């Protein structure tokens, strides 16, 4: 059914945005409203619109200058918080930049100011010759025509090319909002206007993909073996001309249909290229995802080899963390598509119970797939609030949380260890390996003496002081 | 039949995503394009190869195909028109619960 | 030998320094015992503070937003901090203060803070009749400033708030101490000086909680422990101790304009003399003496100093980054311990105050080498000076500028805020005698290191 929690009494409409599954339910008559306004000062997770497409998407580029148009508050936000390295030595994550929009600028305007911060940002860095433009809010509230001052930056400097987003923090709800501006924006303003030498008869772009802890570059290694060219990665480990060429494949393979989704979705309507849906983390998943690309392709035997040689090098490892790890209970508390990416394959690689799950920010179609997948007893949770996750905490008892670090470091002090859910601990977590890498974390972090030690009351002349015995893979 | 049929839902609910895609229009493309070549699969017929989209389809039913001949032994005891005739049913369930009884406010949204 | 003052040259920031007003008022406010800071704006602007925080602290602390969405972007959001307030009131019974802190996107639309604060007064007076929350306005447009005017703001607005409820009562006998934005460490150490001096004190934000502890009965004690009493009695102290120009003595001065407190604002202390100082301005308006425990701690540090100065540090050059107080602060101490701090850097537009604090001619009748003091830097003024050609031994600032340091090869310390990238650093004092001596412990462990990685005489660590 759905749930009215005791912190929720007086916000009774969240009632609708949790759905506590049940045995014998019609799940079509429970899906959690999602993607709706938030509730002011419930400590809702959620993000805003600009964080999707600058943090998320764009800013995962290695080649690109991140201009953002506003007060230098978003830019600095937005630097030294992500884990995507790239190939060139992180140029993504050691620099932001900011148009330090001031008071003059929102009382006359602050084109000039960003058109003046973008050639200092060409000056500065000679070899970067491609940037993006994000709004902000203030600056969509004075309505600067950024896409205008794009315009003229590139007549004047023919060398260089720019792409704007508008997007400022207010628009829709969450960061969703942002991944949908950019993503139109983008095929409808860039993709076809470069070309790429094509290589292998079997090429593909990879969609959805933002290389946390290098997940792009292991998964690479498998698109290496196989013969397959990608044209594009949307985004990681990515360039921005790489992008332009997207028209150019034969298939595009999503992960992320969250954010992803709406590219892929319009590359089949203008160009015809088919959208295959995988799951890349998991890894029965993950040779399902390889057995449908080489089906695809007509290379069904270099799969095989491939996938019998991941299983015989990961799977035993797998296996042994499953034996220790088999029935422990997991909450996973992010954005979204990692809910449906994770609950059953969890399950049937691990053994681990998924028994409670919110989205930041996800749509009622990730809720679609997340019901379908996942487990009755589970609660299922729409934009959750700091107060619900104690409450669901104290209905379904987890040994282990996967989720964003500032709740890992909450829920610690109720001696519930956590693995980051967002950026990992010590990931790649896509591909056989990363699945590995995946458990290793989890069970590292549930068979860990310290969470014995605190539970001991020194004064108590009853306890003593436990010793616990730890295994290796 | 009803067993059968039951079963072969819950197979795609719990594995697939295709039955899913973002609007009305691609699942009613998905769930007929899929399940035509797991009939073929599951029957010994020929798949179409021919187009893009009809390779896709071969990739996503051949991975079903697999799966229900290594989960149920009765898929390869009942003959060509049962499975078709399940299949046929398992496209009017999946409709039933993707689209027609879905809450899903974005199905019928024009732009993507 | 010229110090000089100079703005940055470009119109645009690349990498910068300090984040946004609102940020500062949210530190600020996460000090006060009871506190749930509301951001009237965007959901950006409260969940990245509070990822920041998380970052420095390894802690979690409660940040509301009002959920700015795009209806309130075109009608006014004053229904989203009215809804907030009373969200936050219903949902936390024992919350009893509320600032509430405007973002860019409210003070460009407007919306009138002080209305809705009155609405919200009417409406928990009705809802619950035996609570108190006082509802502070802070105007902390993004567009101007830094997270350092932020924090000002906010302390100043939540005293004002507070006092203007409760007004002057019975003489304390107590000191206000305003310490600026440091650590719970330093906060920690003025405990400790205050308990040594047996001077009566309360510290404002006392956050020496933020390093709170997992403890057998699953408690969560990571709060603040500055509580409404503990600032409505500042209207009765004995006088106000400000330690930092930029971070608080606004604040101290309100309180000597509204109860005639008289305000003493020193020189942050950073370094020996600027401890010397505190310590004897503290006893001038006690009338307590220094203790004997002072005088054996200072000279601990001294002795440790003395191991490092002359063979490690002298004549080594120095760039510092960081909040106004903590850059003239540790630019005194360096120059103590015969390192030469030549480029300075500062991150926000409030040079034409930082021409006139006092301590720029402390560094002009002191130095023997050129200062460049750079204002509304960024930290690519800091590379692009390293690239054209600036010879460097040590960098001093926060997280933020670690692959500068780690490409050019420069050994850093982690100081201010924020250092999330080594361990430990909220526990460490900086400020005073024990301060000093773990600073120059850290700078000479820093080199050692370098020493080694490098080859550079890695021989010479045996008998120093
Ligand atoms: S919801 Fe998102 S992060 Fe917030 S402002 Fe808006 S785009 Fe940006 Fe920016 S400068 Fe600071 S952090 Fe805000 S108050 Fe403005
Ligand atoms: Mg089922
Ligand atoms: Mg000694």
């Amino acid at each position: 059914p759905m749930v009215l929690l005791e912190c929720d009494k007086d916000i009774p409409e969240r009632q609708k945005h949790i759905y506590l599954k049940a045995p014998n339910e019609d799940t079509r008559e429970f899906l959690p409203i999602a993607n709706a306004a938030t509730i002011p000062g419930t400590l809702s997770e959620r993000g805003c619109a600009f964080c999707g497409a600058k943090l998320v998407i764009g800013g995962v580029l290695k080649d690109t200058i991140q201009m953002i148009h506003g007060p230098l508050g978003c830019a600095y936000d937005t630097w030294h918080t992500k884990r995507y390295p790239t190939d060139n030595g992180h140029f993504n994550m050691k620099y932001v930049w900011s148009t330090d929009m001031k008071e003059s600028h929102v009382v006359f305007g602050g084109e000039k100011r960003l058109e003046k911060s973008m050639h200092e940002a060409f000056d500065e860095m000679p070899d970067i010759k491609r940037m993006i433009v994000y709004t902000t809010c203030p600056t969509a509230l004075i309505g600067d025509d950024i896409k205008a001052v794009a315009k003229k930056v590139m007549k004047d400097r023919p060398d260089v090319d720019v792409f704007t987003v508008e997007c400022p923090g207010f628009s829709g709800v969450s960061q969703s909002k942002g991944h949908h501006v950019l993503n139109i924006g983008w095929i409808n303003e860039k993709v076809e206007t470069m070309e790429k030498e094509i290589t292998s008869e079997y090429t593909m772009n990879f969609i959805g993909d933002f290389n946390i802890q290098g997940d792009t570059q292991l998964l690479q290694t498998y698109w290496d073996r196989l013969g397959i060219q990608v044209v594009a990665h949307f985004t990681g480990n990515g360039t921005y001309d790489d992008l332009r060429c997207m028209h150019q494949a034969q298939l595009n393979v999503v992960n992320c249909a969250r954010s992803s989704g709406y590219i892929a979705n319009e590359l089949k309507k203008r160009y015809g290229i088919p959208r295959l849906d995988i799951d890349s983390w998991g890894f029965n998943y993950m040779a399902e995802g390889i057995r449908k690309i080489c089906a695809f392709f007509g290379i069904e035997e270099k799969g095989e080899e491939l996938i019998a040689e991941e299983y015989a090098k990961w799977k035993p490892k797998l296996d042994w963390y499953k034996e220790r790890l088999q029935g422990k209970k997991m909450a996973i508390w992010t954005g979204g598509p990692r809910l449906w990416h994770w609950t059953k394959s969890v399950e049937d690689d691990l053994g681990v119970q998924v028994v409670a799950m919110s989205s930041k920010f996800g749509h009622e179609e990730d809720f679609e797939k997340v019901i379908a997948r996942g487990k009755e007893g589970t609660y299922y949770i729409d934009d959750g609030n700091e107060l619900e996750f104690f409450e669901i905490i104290d209905l379904v008892k987890p040994d282990v949380i996967f989720t964003g670090p500032r709740v890992g470091e909450l829920v610690k002090k109720l001696h519930i260890p956590y693995v980051n859910g967002h950026g990992y601990h010590n990931g790649p977590y896509m591909g056989f390996e990363g699945f590995v890498n995946l458990a290793r974390d989890m069970y590292n972090a549930v068979h860990n003496p310290l969470r014995h030690l605190a539970a001991v009351d020194i004064r108590d002349k009853s306890q003593t002081t436990p010793v616990i015995v730890r295994g290796a893979a | 039949s009803q067993s059968h049929l039951d079963d072969l839902f819950a197979y795609v609910e719990e594995r697939c995503l295709w039955q899913f895609f973002s609007r009305t229009w691609d699942r009613e493309e998905n769930i007929e394009g899929v399940l035509n070549q797991v009939g073929r699969l599951l029957t010994g017929q020929e798949p179409l190869r021919g187009t893009p989209q009809e390779r896709l389809f071969y990739a996503d039913a051949l991975a079903m195909a697999n799966d229900v001949r290594e989960r149920f032994p009765w898929a390869s005891q009942v003959n060509k028109e049962e499975i078709e005739f399940l299949l046929d049913g398992l496209k009017s369930r999946l409709v039933d619960v993707t689209i027609t009884r879905s809450t899903n406010r974005e199905l019928n949204h024009h732009l993507y | 030998a010229e110090v000089k003052l100079s703005p940055r040259d470009r119109e645009g920031i690349i990498n910068p320094m300090y984040d946004c007003q609102p940020a500062g008022a949210q530190y600020a406010g996460i000090g006060i015992k009871d506190c749930i800071p509301l951001v009237h704006g965007g959901q950006g602007c409260t969940m990245f503070v509070r990822l920041l925080f998380a970052q420095h602290f390894k802690e979690n602390f409660d940040v509301a937003s009002t959920s700015l969405h795009e209806e309130s972007a075109v009608f006014g959001g004053a229904k989203r901090v009215e809804e907030g307030v009373l969200v936050l009131a219903r949902r936390y019974p024992n919350l009893r203060v509320i600032p509430i802190i405007t973002t860019c996107s409210t003070e460009v639309i407007g919306d009138d803070i002080e209305g809705s604060i009155r609405v919200c007064n009417r409406a928990l007076e009705a809802e619950f009749p035996d609570r108190k929350i006082y509802l502070a306005p802070v105007h902390t447009p993004s567009f101007k400033g830094s997270h350092v005017t932020g924090y000002a703001e906010c302390v100043k607005s939540v005293f004002k708030t507070i006092t203007d409820a409760h007004g002057k009562g019975q003489p304390s006998g107590k000191l206000n101490v305003f310490p600026g934005w440091v650590n719970p460490g330093d906060v920690v150490l003025l405990k400790r000086y205050f308990k040594e001096m047996d001077v009566e004190a309360n510290i404002y934000m006392d956050t020496e909680d933020f390093d709170s502890p997992m403890l057998p009965n699953k408690s969560i004690e990571t709060h603040g422990r500055t509580t409404v009493e503990d600032i409505a009695d500042s209207a009765n102290a004995l006088a106000t101790l400000s330690l930092a120009r930029y971070e608080g003595n606004t604040t101290g001065e309100l309180l000597q304009k509204t109860f005639a407190v008289p305000n003493a604002l020193v020189n942050t202390p950073y370094g020996i003399k600027n401890t010397d100082d505190m310590l004897r301005k503290i006893a001038e308006v006690t009338g307590k003496e220094i203790p004997e425990s002072l005088v054996r701690e200072r000279g601990i540090a001294l002795d440790a100093l003395a191991d490092l100065a002359h063979m490690f540090f002298a004549n080594k050059k120095v760039a510092i980054f960081g909040h106004p107080d903590l850059v003239l602060g540790l630019a005194q101490f360096c120059m103590e311990v015969e390192l030469e701090p030549v480029l300075l850097l500062i991150g926000d537009d409030q040079g034409n105050k930082y021409k006139k604090d006092p301590r720029i001619e402390e560094l002009k009748n002191t130095a023997h080498f050129d200062i460049e003091i750079v204002h509304n830097a960024d930290l690519w003024e800091l590379e692009k000076r390293i690239n054209a050609g600036l010879q460097l031994d040590l960098i001093m600032g926060h997280s933020k500028g670690r692959y500068v340091a780690i490409e050019a090869n420069i050994p850093m310390v982690r100081v201010g805020f924020p250092t999330f990238d080594r361990a430990g650093l909220y526990r460490k004092p900086s400020i005073g005698y024990q301060g000093a001596m773990e600073l120059g412990e850290m700078i000479a462990n820093a080199m050692f290191a370098h020493m080694e990685y490098t080859r550079n005489k890695e021989w010479i660590l045996n008998t120093w």
